[PDB]
């Protein structure tokens, strides 16, 4: 009755770090949205 | 001219407007709290400009006419439905949250710009900053899921971590039954079904993260229900105070030139409200999308760009 | 070709491989870089001398002035990349990926 | 940045790519080379985060190489002719490192490492410029001295950027690795020529500029860097999408679009040197150039994806900031094959 | 570099079975080496143990590879005594492939080496008797 | 498992719409009465009676320029003269073997 | 079984198409796996270099 | 020739000025007045051909082709008006213009005095198709047809671009009439060989070739009506027209090189026939029995025979009109069933009784019933095969038994039998889907009357 047009499941084939995923791969994350990472004051002691 | 890199080059900074009056202050309380007439109040009597909570169609109010657009082509949610069924089975509460959360984001963006562009200073309602905790009770009352909480924290860091933090947060301390109280009074039938539980974990939320986080990057005005009718006191208590632990301090010229930038814009300004993270409660179908902003194409004065709308009145399309 | 300018191309070359080695330290990759600048200088002021360019005299200063300001500008590069990681290890440089 | 810093900065790259090409002097043309990659460093970070830093720091370390090798090429040339002018290499041994220098600098396999990691890292204006506007100074002194080039080398380093940027962007997710990745392939069909003919080394060089630009300018107007966020943009602006998969069409080489011309014109040119052999591998390896972006337009265009309730709002704005040459460079990247003969004004 | 190439071609295609294996099986060590030493560079895969060993694996199958090719080849012209026809080089190639499928232990890979470097070795023997040019100098 | 077990908010699948059912003599063009008659009557009128009509008597009415009529009038006159010659009507060679120069062999 | 089955479902499609996608998939994961690492990419441009002087002349 | 071209490039503009309601009117109505004006092209000459000028001419070969392109638009417009009605006018539009588009392309192909310009122009008329399928589609698996469609192709035409422009660089000119008079033998060489095999296979894959036939069931079954038509019709054709043109090049060299492609068509066949018999969908049906039919126009191109050439024209014109008639009647039933399956609804005479006729009229002439111009091409096609060798008889009396069990199969799988019980929704067939079954046969049984139109330069 309507046209076939892509569902979640088709979309998330494109959402991944590389096409073609395998074992070595599989573990790669994909960059944040935003081109940003997270990025994960001394102390002295004059004595005598 | 609109303002640019070029406007910036010939004469127009930013500095120069800044009269120690702008103080960026945002007013937070529960809900049906007297906060909304505190910041009317402060406003006025500080000459800055006071924003209204925004709400579902506040975005309608900024573009095209003033007249707020329908349900379904502007944020297809309801806070009465919220209110119904919190636990509804089409996600209502996260796609308002959401909605909601982009809308002060939005709101956010247009007080920066004006303070920005004109140096008077503005005043706000619960902004990005607080719009979290209404998501915690509904994470803690069961009515959204983990992966509602996840998504929205990637997208509030993603958006949030491009903002200056207001220079003052104003708080205002209710009991919950007395809330409560108020509820009942008002009338709405809507409002009449909201648990003790929710007002308390909300109440909760506020105090546990909000105010020790921004404790250590602004300035707190903690204030009970009596203290809070008087305005005197409250502006006293704003002036008397010199803010010179937050970020601003350390602005200059390129970092606000950068800022305007960001304001205006107001496409990337929400670019990250879409990010293509598929949860059922927010994502939409290819034909019901086709259909809606087809539908949205269809109104008067949104066809073409706001100057080129025959429909509307514009005139001398032919030259513009 | 005398055997000096050999054993210069020679330690020009070492110094190149040993910028390809990469086994850490990108501060010893940027050591590499000024060691092959410092051959090049070497080997074309003997040429220049030897052959009487008076004017190509020019030649030398400037290619220093020039690699001196270049090795700056890595410096300032590298110290960017240890203010985000504490060290100035080369692995650490992993994410981007091919 | 200031402003004026950046304008001050985009003309120092410019003068320096001007004096690499007016200039009939080695050393000069090593300094204009210098200059250029002494201004390109903060561009590249003019957005700072750590991925920016970090592109630029190979872009740094890659472009110091290759003008390192390139000065010793110079001294070597100097060594064997007492001869400053650019001509006719006279050394093979400095005619060999000197390929290898302006392969690195151009972005040639196998010195092929670079280009998708500071692609990826740095943003869209950034890889715009870096994509389009560092190939005029290498490509430049290659064709001035394209008569002295060794053809094994040269055909062996273009075979391999072909195949090495057909397979690399069919794993990319990423635009601008898939960007990169063409550009390496393009590179390649671009110096497969210069052996032969510089004419049409300057003609691809165009068209994929042109190409290129539009690209480039297309996916900075629909704000994407994914392939998922650019299947998006049908929902707010289709007509964007639209143009976008009729680019793509045309750097796939498809007829009768503009990238059909320097290809045909360049196998043209090899049929006439006694090349067979060549012409049908490229062509049989720029299929998987013409794949990965027909899987592109299919995600982009060709297919509506699932969108997002938020993007309502994003209905009701205006592109604040416009660009003028965007329509100008899509019709020179679409509609401009009936008028190849005039490559005849040696472009 | 083309020393291997003038010895391998020097010898005449129906004389010197064993010169022409011996040239086949060192221009499949040198290829062997090569492509061991890529992949080194480009993965490390544990050790200098696994890596030498690696290295000794890929370059005794491409020796290997290339052995069975140059006495196939040879000897199918020979006896055939209908020399400069690729069905030789076919055989030849076809049979070095059976050989690599065998040492890889899979009969598909070994059908489709088989096939794939028969019609390679064909189109080298066609390329040496039309005079095909992979690298063309600039005639015109 | 609080999952809605809706994957997306999309729209159902509509029905199909019948053209018969809100108009009669619906002619299958159109659900707009006017423009489809107008449609039916147009394809009717330059599909059946232009095209299928006057083209086909055109085509029936081509001159003779494939030289059919006029290669058998040569032909009859060409074997009258023949017959009446005594010449053996077609030649086997089509052209004189004497502007003909055969290479000697000499072999 | 044979014509509709075995011949064009199958192995004219295995032998054509599919063969050239596998190849294809297996050739763009071994070039494009890369890890990121200048090491590896910096000994291979030795390689290479040390090959075209060892080579080419 | 510019008469042509002119009214199809001005069909764009008209199509999108065009009120919202009206496109399709004009479409057609300046469709079939173009189609009309094209009719024209029949007046040939027993000599050379109609050369309009240096880029363009014409020929009895290409005239036949041309009328059947400019008629397609007016019934591709026509089957395509009922499923596009839920769609937006800026849609409809941009699916005209690709029609348009498609039909300019393929009309400027078949003129193409240069060869180079006819590879540009063959190459360019893939880009609307693979458009059209690959959005206008059903199924989620079009963008995968839509991708075999592209890719086939291309792996074929690749080459032969190359060998055209080495062609130029020997010969020194690739224009048709030049090629003719001054066409020299090709020696039995390995390069010569390459050379042929590189200008015969980039059409033999599109017409296509047993071996090479994958990608036709595909882009047949998941693209839309319009797609399917000018797929069997006019872009099939495109192979033999350019085998016509370029096998008078590739002599003496054909008659060694012809037999891998002379046995694998001749079994082929065969092979596709019985494909036929055992299937469950229409549209794979009807594209097996164009590959079938495509294969015997192969055999007879590579007869290389007057006769051959003859029968290869007649038969390309009445598989053209038959399998695009096929297609729209296999549309109408699918349009009601919304399954595509034969076996799902049966009976259909019972309660659509002419369209039943329609089935049945389409079913005889794809069986090439006599007088019919399918015969006429068939029976060509088999007195040269017999001339060329006497045991073809064999192979093709076979395939001629199992086109007709195929085709009565599917006459009677679908319109005898009992109906479907629980299907109601088959509502009387409308006044458009007539009259595009008629426009699609009278042209047969017209073009019956008068065969020499459509037997080419050969006769
Ligand atoms: C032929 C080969 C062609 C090669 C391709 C050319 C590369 C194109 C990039 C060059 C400029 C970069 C750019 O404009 O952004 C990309 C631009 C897209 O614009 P955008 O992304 O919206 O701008 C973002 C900027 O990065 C935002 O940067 P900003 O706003 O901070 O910069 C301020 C702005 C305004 O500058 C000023 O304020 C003027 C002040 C004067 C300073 C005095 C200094 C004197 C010492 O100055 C500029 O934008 C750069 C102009 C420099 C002049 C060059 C001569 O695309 C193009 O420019 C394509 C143009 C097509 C090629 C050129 C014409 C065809 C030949
Ligand atoms: C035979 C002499 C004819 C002289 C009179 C002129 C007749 C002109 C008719 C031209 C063709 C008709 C147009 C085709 C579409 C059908 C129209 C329709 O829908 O019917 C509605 C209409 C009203 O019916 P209804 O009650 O409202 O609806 C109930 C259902 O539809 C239920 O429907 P149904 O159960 O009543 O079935 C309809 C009926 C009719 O519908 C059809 O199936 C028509 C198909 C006819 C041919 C099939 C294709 C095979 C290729 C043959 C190509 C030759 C064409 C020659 C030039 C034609 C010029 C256009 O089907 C049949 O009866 C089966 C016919 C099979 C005969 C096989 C023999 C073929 C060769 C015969 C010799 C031809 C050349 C002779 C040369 C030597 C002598 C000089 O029915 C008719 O008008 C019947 C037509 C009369 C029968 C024609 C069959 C023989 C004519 C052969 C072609 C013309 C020969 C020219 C001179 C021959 C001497
Ligand atoms: C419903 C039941 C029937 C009722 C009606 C009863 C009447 C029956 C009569 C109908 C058929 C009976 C046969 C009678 C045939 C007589 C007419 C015939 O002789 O004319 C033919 C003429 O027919 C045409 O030649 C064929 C038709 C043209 C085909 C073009 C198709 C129309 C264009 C549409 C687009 C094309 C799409 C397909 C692309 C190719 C052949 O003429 P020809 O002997 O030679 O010479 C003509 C006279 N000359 C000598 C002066 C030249
Ligand atoms: C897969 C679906 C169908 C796709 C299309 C298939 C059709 C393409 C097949 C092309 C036809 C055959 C190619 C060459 C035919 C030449 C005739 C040859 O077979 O006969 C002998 C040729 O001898 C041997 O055949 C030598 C060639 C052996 C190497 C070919 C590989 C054999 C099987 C490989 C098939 C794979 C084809 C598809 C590759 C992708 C005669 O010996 P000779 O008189 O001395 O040579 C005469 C030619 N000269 C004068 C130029 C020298
Ligand atoms: C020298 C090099 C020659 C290169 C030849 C290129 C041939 C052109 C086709 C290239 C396709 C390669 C890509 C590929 O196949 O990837 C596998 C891909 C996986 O699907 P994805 O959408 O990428 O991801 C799904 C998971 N989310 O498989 C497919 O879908 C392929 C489907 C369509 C195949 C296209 C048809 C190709 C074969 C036709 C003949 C061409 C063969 C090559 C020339 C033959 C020699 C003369
Ligand atoms: C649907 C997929 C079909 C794929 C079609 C592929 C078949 C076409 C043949 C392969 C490509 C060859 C293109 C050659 C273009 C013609 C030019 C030519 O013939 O000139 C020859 C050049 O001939 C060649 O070089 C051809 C070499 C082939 C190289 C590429 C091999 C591709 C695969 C070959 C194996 C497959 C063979 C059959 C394929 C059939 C398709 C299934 C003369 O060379 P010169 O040096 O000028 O001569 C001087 C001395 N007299
Ligand atoms: N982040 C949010 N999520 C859900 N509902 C919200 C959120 N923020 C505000 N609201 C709703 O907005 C309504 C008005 O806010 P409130 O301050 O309580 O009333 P008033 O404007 O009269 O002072 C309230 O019913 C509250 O529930």
């Amino acid at each position: 009755a309507r046209q076939w047009q892509p569902d979640v499941e088709w979309a998330e084939q494109f959402g991944g770090a590389v096409m073609y995923p395998t074992k070595e791969t599989a573990h790669w994350k994909p960059p944040p949205w935003n081109d940003v990472d997270p990025p994960k004051n001394l102390t002295l002691n004059f004595g005598p | 001219l609109q303002y640019g890199p070029l406007a910036f080059v010939l004469g127009e900074r930013t500095t120069r407007k800044l009269t120690e009056t702008s103080k960026v202050i945002t007013v937070d309380g529960n809900i049906c709290s007297g906060k909304g007439r505190l910041a009317r109040e402060i406003a006025e009597k500080l000459g800055l400009r006071h924003f209204p909570e925004a709400g579902i169609h506040y975005a309608d109010s900024t573009t095209g006419d003033g007249k707020p657009l329908d349900v379904q082509l502007s944020g297809n949610c309801s806070l009465e439905k919220f209110y119904d069924d919190p636990k509804s089975n089409d996600g209502n509460s996260y796609r308002l949250q959401s909605w909601l959360y982009a809308s002060r984001l939005l709101q956010y963006a247009d007080a920066l710009e004006h303070l920005l562009s004109t140096g008077q200073g503005v005043v706000l309602e619960r902004s990005i900053y607080s719009d979290f905790v209404f998501l915690e009770a509904m994470y803690r009352q069961g009515f959204i899921r983990k992966q509602c909480v996840e998504h929205y924290n990637e997208v509030k860091k993603v958006t949030a971590c491009e903002y200056l933090p207001p220079h003052v947060v104003v708080y205002v301390d209710v009991p919950v039954p007395e809330i409560q109280s108020r509820i009942q009074k008002k009338g709405n039938p809507h409002e009449m079904k909201i648990t003790a539980a929710y007002l308390q974990d909300i109440e909760n939320a506020y105090k546990k993260t909000f105010l020790p986080e921004m404790s250590e990057k602004c300035e707190v005005l903690q204030y009970s229900a009596r203290e809070a009718e008087d305005a005197e006191k409250v502006v006293e208590d704003i002036e008397y105070l010199k803010c010179d632990k937050g970020p601003w301090p350390d602005q200059d010229d390129r970092t606000f030139h950068r800022l305007r930038m960001l304001v205006q814009n107001k496409l990337e300004v929400l670019n990250y409200t879409t990010i293509p993270v598929y949860l059922p409660e927010i994502t939409i179908g290819a034909h019901q999308s086709d259909r809606v902003f087809q539908k949205f194409t269809e109104l008067p004065g949104r066809k073409y760009s706001p100057g080129y709308n025959e429909d509307v009145g514009d005139k001398w399309i032919w030259l513009k | 070709m005398p055997l000096v300018y050999m054993n210069i191309i020679m330690a020009f070359a070492i110094a190149l491989a040993g910028l390809l080695m990469y086994r850490s330290h990108l501060m010893s990759s940027l050591l590499c870089l000024e060691g092959m600048m410092l051959s090049l200088f070497i080997m074309s002021t003997l040429i220049i001398l030897n052959t009487h360019f008076t004017l190509a005299n020019m030649m030398p200063i400037i290619l220093l002035v020039f690699a001196a300001c270049e090795a700056a500008l890595g410096l300032s590069l590298l110290v960017m990349v240890s203010n985000t990681y504490g060290t100035d290890y080369v692995q650490n440089l992993n994410l981007l990926q091919c | 940045m200031n402003p004026i810093i950046y304008t001050t900065l985009i003309m120092t790259v410019m003068s320096g790519t001007m004096l690499v090409m007016i200039s009939s002097h080695w050393l000069l043309i090593w300094i204009g080379f210098e200059m250029n990659l002494l201004a390109m460093i903060p561009v590249l970070m003019k957005n700072f985060n750590p991925r920016a830093t970090e592109a630029a720091t190979k872009y740094f370390l890659t472009q110091a190489t290759a003008s390192m090798m390139l000065m010793m090429a110079i001294i070597i040339n100097l060594l064997y002719s007492g001869q400053w002018t650019i001509t006719k290499m006279f050394n093979p041994v400095a005619m060999t490192m000197m390929t290898m220098a302006l392969a690195m600098k151009l972005g040639l396999s196998p010195f092929h490492f670079w280009v998708p990691e500071v692609t990826q890292g740095i943003s869209l204006q950034a890889g715009l410029l870096l994509l389009t506007w560092q190939k005029l100074a290498p490509l430049s002194v290659l064709c001035q001295i394209s008569q002295s080039i060794n053809p094994n080398l040269m055909l062996t380093m273009a075979m391999l950027s072909i195949l090495i940027g057909g397979w690399g962007g069919l794993n990319q997710t990423q635009l601008r690795k898939i960007m990169a990745y063409s550009s390496i392939a393009h590179m390649g069909w671009m110096t497969a020529v210069l052996p032969y003919n510089t004419t049409m080394t300057i003609l691809n060089l165009l068209i994929y500029i042109t190409m290129t630009l539009a690209m480039f300018m297309l996916l900075i107007h629909s704000s994407a860097t994914t392939t998922l966020s650019l299947s998006h943009t049908w929902n707010k602006m289709p007509v964007i999408t639209s143009l976008m998969m009729v680019t793509l069409l045309s750097m796939g080489g498809l007829p009768p679009l503009s990238g059909f011309m320097p290809k045909w014109m360049i196998i043209q040119e090899m049929t006439k040197n006694e090349s067979i052999i060549m012409p049908t591998l490229m062509a049989m390896t720029a299929l998987l150039n013409l794949y990965f972006y027909m899987r592109l337009a299919y995600s982009s265009s060709l297919t509506m994806f699932p969108s997002t309730n938020n993007m309502k709002m994003k209905w009701q704005f205006e592109h604040t900031k416009q660009m003028k040459l965007l329509p100008t460079m899509i019709v020179l990247s679409t509609l401009v094959l009936p008028m190849t003969p005039a490559l005849s004004s040696l472009n | 570099a083309k020393t291997l190439l003038h010895k391998y071609s020097d010898i005449p295609e129906g004389t010197e079975c064993h010169r022409k294996a011996y040239a086949s099986t060192s221009i499949g060590g040198a290829t062997g080496l090569i492509v061991s030493a890529y992949s080194i560079a480009l993965k490390p895969p544990a050790s200098f143990l696994e890596g030498v060993a690696r290295t000794g694996r890929y370059t005794f199958t491409s020796a290997a590879i290339g052995a069975i090719f140059g006495l196939t080849s040879c000897i199918s012209a020979q006896v055939r005594e209908k020399p400069d026809d690729p069905l030789n080089y076919f055989i030849g190639g076809c049979a070095g492939g059976l050989t690599l499928g065998a040492r890889t232990r899979s009969y598909g890979i070994g059908a489709a080496a088989c096939a794939y470097m028969g019609l390679t070795a064909a189109l080298v023997k066609m390329g040496q008797l039309e005079g095909w040019q992979v690298f063309a100098e600039p005639k015109v | 498992p609080p999952e809605p077990t809706i994957r997306l908010q999309e729209d159902p699948d509509p029905e199909d719409e019948n053209l018969y059912e809100k108009n009669p003599d619906s002619h299958g063009y159109d659900k707009d009465p006017i423009v489809d008659l107008w449609n039916m009557r147009v394809v009717f009128f330059f599909g059946f009676s232009i095209v299928l009509v006057l083209g086909s008597t055109f085509v029936a009415y081509l001159p003779d320029y494939r030289m059919q009529e006029w290669a058998r009038r040569e032909a009859e006159r060409l074997v009258k003269y023949r017959e009446a010659n005594g010449l053996p009507l077609m030649e086997s060679n089509c052209f004189d073997p004497n502007k003909i120069q055969l290479p000697e062999d000499e072999d | 079984k044979s014509a509709s089955s075995l011949l064009d479902l199958i192995w004219l499609e295995t032998i054509l198409p599919k063969t050239t996608s596998f190849i294809q998939m297996k050739m763009s994961i071994m070039v494009s796996n890369q890890k990121g690492l200048i090491k590896l990419y910096f000994l291979s441009f030795l390689i290479t270099i040390m090959i075209s002087m060892t080579l080419f002349n | 020739m510019l008469k042509i071209i002119i009214p199809t490039t001005m069909l764009l503009p008209m199509t999108w000025m065009s009120k919202h309601n009206m496109i399709w009117i004009n479409a057609t109505v300046h469709s079939l007045l173009i189609s009309l004006i094209s009719l024209s092209l029949l007046n040939q000459l027993g000599e050379n051909s109609l050369n309009f000028s240096l880029t363009f001419f014409s020929d009895s070969l290409s005239a036949p082709l041309l009328v059947l392109t400019t008629w397609l638009l007016p019934l591709m417009l026509m089957a395509s008006q009922s499923h596009l009605s839920k769609e937006t006018t800026t849609r409809k539009k941009l699916y005209i213009t690709m029609l348009i588009l498609l039909q300019l392309f393929l009309i400027m192909t078949f003129t193409a005095t240069e060869l180079i310009l006819f590879y540009i122009l063959f190459e360019a008329t893939l880009v609307p198709t693979l458009i059209i399928i690959t959005r206008w589609g059903n199924q989620t698996e079009r963008l995968n047809a839509g991708l075999y469609f592209l890719f086939y192709t291309l792996a074929g035409s690749l080459p032969l671009l190359v060998a055209l422009v080495y062609i130029q660089n020997t010969t020194g000119s690739l224009n048709f009439l030049i090629i003719h008079y001054w066409s020299h033998p090709l020696s039995n060489s390995w390069s010569n060989i390459f050379m042929w095999l590189a200008c015969i296979m980039a059409f033999m894959v599109k017409m296509p070739l047993y071996g090479l036939h994958l990608w036709l069931p595909k882009a047949h079954v998941e693209a839309p009506i319009a797609g399917s038509m000018v797929l069997a019709a006019v872009l099939l054709k495109l192979g033999g027209y350019g085998m016509m043109r370029i096998t008078t090049i590739l002599n003496p060299l054909t008659n060694y090189m012809a037999y891998p492609f002379l046995m694998l068509s001749m079994w082929g066949m065969i092979m596709t026939s019985s494909i036929c018999l055992r299937q469950t969908d229409l549209k794979s049906l009807i594209a097996y029995s164009s590959v079938s039919h495509m294969a015997l126009v192969i055999v007879a191109i590579m007869i290389q025979t007057p006769w051959s050439f003859m029968g290869a024209t007649a038969l390309m014109i009445a598989h053209g009109l038959t399998s695009s008639m096929l297609f729209c009647l296999a549309n109408t039933n699918y349009e009601r069933v919304h399954s595509r399956t034969m076996i799902l609804a049966r009976g259909l005479q019972t309660l659509l009784p002419l369209m039943a006729t329609w089935w049945l009229v389409a079913s005889l002439t794809n069986l090439a019933l006599p007088p019919s111009i399918n015969l006429i091409g068939e029976l060509f096609i088999i007195t040269a095969s017999f001339s060329w060798s006497n045991i073809t008889i064999i192979l093709m009396g076979m395939n001629m038994m199992i086109t007709a069990l195929y085709s009565l199969y599917m006459l009677i799988t679908t319109q005898r039998g009992k109906y479907t019980h629980h299907i109601n929704n088959i509502k009387p067939s409308f006044t458009r889907e007539n009259a595009l079954m008629a426009l699609h046969i009278l042209p047969l049984l017209l073009l019956t009357l008068n065969p020499k139109m459509i037997l080419g330069p050969l006769y």
